[PDB]
Protein backbone atom coordinates (compact mmCIF):
# COMPACT_ATOMS: atom_id res chain seq x y z
CA UNK A 1 0.00 0.00 0.00
CA UNK A 2 1.65 3.30 -1.27
CA UNK A 3 -0.39 5.00 1.39
CA UNK A 4 1.95 3.60 4.05
CA UNK A 5 5.29 4.37 2.33
CA UNK A 6 6.94 7.04 4.16
CA UNK A 7 7.23 10.51 2.54
CA UNK A 8 9.43 11.02 -0.31
CA UNK A 9 11.56 14.19 -0.54
CA UNK A 10 13.34 13.55 -3.54
CA UNK A 11 16.59 14.64 -4.99
CA UNK A 12 15.42 18.03 -6.06
CA UNK A 13 16.15 20.95 -3.69
CA UNK A 14 12.61 23.00 -4.08
CA UNK A 15 10.84 23.46 -0.45
CA UNK A 16 7.27 22.57 -1.20
CA UNK A 17 4.92 21.83 1.02
CA UNK A 18 2.94 18.33 0.75
CA UNK A 19 0.93 15.95 2.45
CA UNK A 20 1.16 12.25 2.81
CA UNK A 21 -0.77 9.79 4.71
CA UNK A 22 0.85 8.82 8.01
CA UNK A 23 -0.71 5.90 9.55
CA UNK A 24 0.90 5.34 12.81
CA UNK A 25 -0.95 8.98 13.61
CA UNK A 26 -4.23 8.04 11.48
CA UNK A 27 -3.45 11.84 10.12
CA UNK A 28 -2.93 13.47 6.93
CA UNK A 29 0.21 15.27 7.62
CA UNK A 30 2.90 18.34 5.85
CA UNK A 31 6.36 17.06 4.80
CA UNK A 32 8.95 18.93 2.63
CA UNK A 33 8.97 17.49 -1.07
CA UNK A 34 11.94 18.39 -3.36
CA UNK A 35 9.95 19.02 -6.43
CA UNK A 36 10.52 15.72 -8.18
CA UNK A 37 10.32 12.54 -8.02
CA UNK A 38 7.00 11.89 -6.27
CA UNK A 39 5.97 9.03 -5.02
CA UNK A 40 2.37 8.44 -4.54
CA UNK A 41 1.81 9.00 -0.73
CA UNK A 42 2.79 13.00 -1.94
CA UNK A 43 -0.35 15.18 -2.29
CA UNK A 44 -1.19 18.97 -3.26
CA UNK A 45 -3.75 19.05 -0.19
CA UNK A 46 -4.89 17.59 2.44
CA UNK A 47 -8.76 16.73 1.01
CA UNK A 48 -6.85 14.52 -1.65
CA UNK A 49 -4.71 12.71 0.48
CA UNK A 50 -7.91 11.42 2.81
CA UNK A 51 -9.78 11.02 -0.21
CA UNK A 52 -6.96 8.56 -1.62
CA UNK A 53 -5.49 6.74 1.67
CA UNK A 54 -7.82 7.85 4.75
CA UNK A 55 -8.19 4.53 6.68
CA UNK A 56 -5.25 3.08 5.01
CA UNK B 1 22.50 26.55 2.17
CA UNK B 2 24.86 24.45 4.23
CA UNK B 3 28.22 25.63 5.76
CA UNK B 4 27.64 28.86 4.44
CA UNK B 5 27.74 32.41 5.52
CA UNK B 6 25.40 35.30 5.82
CA UNK B 7 25.82 36.98 2.61
CA UNK B 8 24.37 40.84 4.06
CA UNK B 9 21.31 42.48 3.03
CA UNK B 10 20.88 43.33 -0.87
CA UNK B 11 24.47 42.30 -1.32
CA UNK B 12 22.88 39.83 -3.90
CA UNK B 13 20.75 41.89 -6.18
CA UNK B 14 19.84 39.53 -8.59
CA UNK B 15 18.70 36.82 -5.98
CA UNK B 16 14.73 36.73 -5.65
CA UNK B 17 12.85 33.76 -3.41
CA UNK B 18 9.62 32.36 -5.21
CA UNK B 19 6.40 32.77 -2.87
CA UNK B 20 3.70 30.42 -3.37
CA UNK B 21 2.03 31.59 0.16
CA UNK B 22 5.37 30.98 1.28
CA UNK B 23 8.90 30.34 -0.49
CA UNK B 24 9.59 27.77 -1.82
CA UNK B 25 12.32 28.03 -4.58
CA UNK B 26 14.71 30.54 -5.73
CA UNK B 27 15.08 32.28 -8.96
CA UNK B 28 17.89 34.81 -10.27
CA UNK B 29 16.97 38.34 -12.29
CA UNK B 30 18.59 38.34 -15.69
CA UNK B 31 16.61 41.42 -16.86
CA UNK B 32 13.91 43.82 -15.52
CA UNK B 33 11.09 41.32 -16.59
CA UNK B 34 12.59 38.08 -16.91
CA UNK B 35 13.52 35.62 -13.83
CA UNK B 36 15.88 32.40 -14.38
CA UNK B 37 14.82 29.15 -12.24
CA UNK B 38 14.68 25.77 -12.23
CA UNK B 39 11.57 23.31 -14.45
CA UNK B 40 10.95 21.40 -11.23
CA UNK B 41 10.51 24.79 -9.72
CA UNK B 42 7.39 25.39 -11.87
CA UNK B 43 3.77 26.35 -10.10
CA UNK B 44 0.67 27.96 -11.07
CA UNK B 45 0.32 31.28 -8.94
CA UNK B 46 3.81 32.40 -8.06
CA UNK B 47 4.90 35.84 -7.05
CA UNK B 48 8.53 36.45 -7.57
CA UNK B 49 9.97 38.83 -4.06
CA UNK B 50 12.85 40.94 -5.28
CA UNK B 51 15.29 42.95 -2.57
CA UNK B 52 14.73 40.34 -0.05
CA UNK B 53 16.61 39.82 2.83
CA UNK B 54 14.75 38.77 5.70
CA UNK B 55 12.16 36.32 4.44
CA UNK B 56 9.82 36.48 7.22
CA UNK B 57 9.91 40.23 7.71
CA UNK B 58 8.72 43.56 5.35
CA UNK B 59 11.77 45.72 5.44
CA UNK B 60 10.95 47.84 2.44
CA UNK B 61 13.63 47.24 0.04
CA UNK B 62 10.66 44.53 -1.19
CA UNK B 63 9.04 44.27 -4.49
CA UNK B 64 6.20 41.61 -4.87
CA UNK B 65 5.46 41.19 -8.42
CA UNK B 66 3.31 38.14 -9.87
CA UNK B 67 4.37 36.11 -13.03
CA UNK B 68 2.88 36.69 -15.69
CA UNK B 69 3.96 33.53 -17.51
CA UNK B 70 6.28 30.82 -16.39
CA UNK B 71 7.87 28.89 -19.21
CA UNK B 72 9.34 25.71 -18.28
CA UNK B 73 12.15 23.99 -21.47
CA UNK B 74 10.06 22.17 -23.95
CA UNK B 75 12.61 19.07 -23.24
CA UNK B 76 12.12 19.48 -19.48
CA UNK B 77 12.29 15.43 -18.55
CA UNK B 78 10.79 15.01 -15.37
CA UNK B 79 12.13 11.43 -14.69
CA UNK B 80 15.83 12.24 -16.02
CA UNK B 81 15.93 15.90 -14.53
CA UNK B 82 17.79 17.05 -17.73
CA UNK B 83 16.98 20.95 -18.91
CA UNK B 84 15.89 21.29 -15.71
CA UNK B 85 15.11 25.42 -16.51
CA UNK B 86 12.30 27.26 -16.79
CA UNK B 87 11.89 31.25 -17.53
CA UNK B 88 9.25 33.25 -15.40
CA UNK B 89 7.83 36.87 -16.73
CA UNK B 90 7.13 39.11 -14.45
CA UNK B 91 3.38 40.65 -14.62
CA UNK B 92 4.87 44.40 -14.16
CA UNK B 93 9.03 45.54 -14.53
CA UNK B 94 10.84 45.87 -11.66
CA UNK B 95 12.57 48.92 -10.56
CA UNK B 96 16.46 48.21 -10.90
CA UNK B 97 17.62 45.14 -7.10
CA UNK B 98 20.00 44.15 -10.48
CA UNK B 99 20.34 41.66 -12.92
CA UNK B 100 23.00 39.35 -13.60
CA UNK B 101 24.95 38.26 -16.94
CA UNK B 102 24.12 35.57 -19.08
CA UNK B 103 27.72 33.37 -19.60
CA UNK B 104 29.54 34.19 -23.01
CA UNK B 105 31.27 30.82 -22.50
CA UNK B 106 30.79 27.64 -20.21
CA UNK B 107 33.12 27.89 -16.83
CA UNK B 108 35.84 25.36 -16.46
CA UNK B 109 36.63 23.02 -13.39
CA UNK B 110 37.49 24.77 -10.41
CA UNK B 111 36.46 28.35 -11.54
CA UNK B 112 35.09 29.33 -8.29
CA UNK B 113 31.45 30.57 -7.29
CA UNK B 114 28.58 31.73 -5.40
CA UNK B 115 25.75 29.77 -4.36
CA UNK B 116 22.81 31.57 -2.53
CA UNK B 117 19.41 30.81 -1.26
CA UNK B 118 16.82 30.98 1.66
CA UNK B 119 17.38 26.69 2.00
CA UNK B 120 17.68 24.46 4.80
CA UNK B 121 21.23 25.08 6.63
CA UNK B 122 21.55 21.37 8.26
CA UNK B 123 22.83 18.19 6.40
CA UNK B 124 20.85 16.47 9.22
CA UNK B 125 17.99 18.07 10.11
CA UNK B 126 15.89 21.00 9.32
CA UNK B 127 16.74 24.79 10.16
CA UNK B 128 15.40 27.45 7.89
CA UNK B 129 16.96 30.76 7.53
CA UNK B 130 15.65 34.48 7.79
CA UNK B 131 18.39 35.45 5.78
CA UNK B 132 20.11 35.01 2.78
CA UNK B 133 22.76 32.55 2.66
CA UNK B 134 25.77 32.51 0.61
CA UNK B 135 28.53 29.64 -0.36
CA UNK B 136 31.66 30.18 -2.57
CA UNK B 137 32.38 26.62 -4.30
CA UNK B 138 34.39 25.59 -7.32
CA UNK B 139 32.70 23.94 -10.23
CA UNK B 140 33.64 19.95 -10.59
CA UNK B 141 35.02 18.30 -13.56
CA UNK B 142 32.46 16.21 -15.59
CA UNK B 143 34.20 13.55 -14.78
CA UNK B 144 34.14 13.60 -11.40
CA UNK B 145 30.59 14.36 -11.31
CA UNK B 146 29.59 11.29 -13.15
CA UNK B 147 31.47 8.93 -10.63
CA UNK B 148 29.55 10.85 -8.12
CA UNK B 149 26.28 9.72 -9.89
CA UNK B 150 26.79 7.27 -12.29
CA UNK B 151 24.71 7.09 -15.32
CA UNK B 152 22.63 10.65 -14.14
CA UNK B 153 24.74 12.99 -15.30
CA UNK B 154 23.54 14.79 -18.78
CA UNK B 155 25.63 17.12 -21.13
CA UNK B 156 23.45 20.03 -19.30
CA UNK B 157 24.51 19.48 -15.69
CA UNK B 158 27.26 19.71 -13.79
CA UNK B 159 28.84 19.80 -10.23
CA UNK B 160 29.64 22.37 -8.08
CA UNK B 161 31.15 21.61 -4.26
CA UNK B 162 33.45 19.98 -2.17
CA UNK B 163 33.37 16.29 -2.74
CA UNK B 164 34.41 15.66 1.78
CA UNK B 165 31.05 17.03 2.63
CA UNK B 166 29.64 20.17 4.92
CA UNK B 167 29.13 22.55 2.36
CA UNK B 168 26.07 22.62 -0.29
CA UNK B 169 22.76 23.74 -1.75
CA UNK B 170 19.80 22.27 -0.14
CA UNK B 171 15.83 21.88 -0.06
CA UNK B 172 14.85 25.42 -0.85
CA UNK B 173 17.96 26.78 -2.83
CA UNK B 174 16.34 25.35 -6.16
CA UNK B 175 16.22 27.49 -8.72
CA UNK B 176 18.58 30.22 -7.66
CA UNK B 177 22.11 31.18 -8.97
CA UNK B 178 25.48 29.72 -9.19
CA UNK B 179 27.53 33.21 -10.63
CA UNK B 180 30.87 32.86 -11.45
CA UNK B 181 33.14 35.48 -12.50
CA UNK B 182 29.63 38.01 -12.41
CA UNK B 183 27.86 35.55 -14.91
CA UNK B 184 24.95 33.51 -14.22
CA UNK B 185 26.23 29.32 -15.04
CA UNK B 186 24.12 27.21 -12.66
CA UNK B 187 21.15 26.85 -11.88
CA UNK B 188 20.61 24.88 -8.21
CA UNK B 189 18.99 21.44 -9.36
CA UNK B 190 19.23 18.49 -7.22
CA UNK B 191 21.61 16.21 -5.24
CA UNK B 192 22.09 13.13 -3.03
CA UNK B 193 20.63 14.58 0.21
CA UNK B 194 22.83 17.63 1.10
CA UNK B 195 26.49 18.68 1.66
CA UNK B 196 27.10 14.56 1.60
CA UNK B 197 30.67 13.17 1.01
CA UNK B 198 31.16 12.53 -1.96
CA UNK B 199 27.94 13.87 -3.07
CA UNK B 200 28.28 17.37 -4.60
CA UNK B 201 25.44 19.23 -5.71
CA UNK B 202 24.43 19.34 -9.12
CA UNK B 203 23.96 22.75 -11.36
CA UNK B 204 21.58 23.20 -15.06
CA UNK B 205 24.42 24.41 -17.03
CA UNK B 206 23.29 27.36 -18.00
CA UNK B 207 26.06 28.21 -20.55
CA UNK B 208 23.90 25.69 -23.08
CA UNK B 209 20.58 27.20 -22.30
CA UNK B 210 21.68 31.44 -23.77
CA UNK B 211 20.44 31.53 -27.26
CA UNK B 212 17.38 29.70 -26.01
CA UNK B 213 16.85 31.88 -23.14
CA UNK B 214 17.11 35.20 -25.09
CA UNK B 215 15.06 33.83 -28.35
CA UNK B 216 12.52 32.94 -25.36
CA UNK B 217 12.48 35.62 -23.89
CA UNK B 218 12.09 37.98 -26.79
CA UNK B 219 9.50 35.66 -28.18
CA UNK B 220 7.02 36.77 -25.41
CA1 LIG C 1 11.69 40.91 3.71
Amino acid sequence: DFCLEPPYTGPCLARIIRYFYNAKAGLCQTFVYGGCRAKRNNFKSAEDCLRTCGGA
Amino acid sequence: IVGGYTCGANTVPYQVSLNSGYHFCGGSLINSQWVVSAAHCYKSGIQVRLGEDNINVVEGNEQFISASKSIVHPSYNSNTLNNDIMLIKLKSAASLVASISLPTSCASAGTQCLISGWGNTKSSGTSYPDVLKCLKAPILSDSSCKSAYPGQITSNMFCAGYLEGGKDSCQGDSGGPVVCSGKLQGIVSWGSGCAQKNKPGVYTKVCNYVSWIKQTIASN
